[PDB]
């Protein structure tokens, strides 16, 4: 549960960070399944599973 | 939580990939139309 609250903070603050990668995650859009690939292409083995 | 510059591929990944777009506001004969990128 803390690694899992670090991890999601950390992301967060990316989120923050990376205004672009916010809006283009944030813009609301039908699919989803292409969503998911960007996400794993972005940090699929860097955090947990969970 | 180290963030490479590959992560602009990725967006190229998702800008670069029929379309339907779904209307978010309809006033007085005006819509507006969310997606549709290559129109």
């Amino acid at each position: 549960l803390t690694n899992l609250a670090d991890e999601l903070a950390s992301v967060a603050k990316l989120l923050l960070s990376e205004t672009a990668l916010n809006k283009h995650l944030a813009e609301p859009t039908d699919d989803s399944a292409p969503k998911v690939r960007l996400l794993e292409r972005l940090l699929s083995d860097k955090v947990s599973a969970t | 939580t180290i963030s490479a510059a590959d992560i602009e591929g990725a967006i190229e990944d998702y800008v670069s990939s029929e379309e339907i777009g779904t209307v978010i506001d309809a006033g007085d004969g005006i819509a507006h139309v969310e997606g549709l990128p290559s129109v």
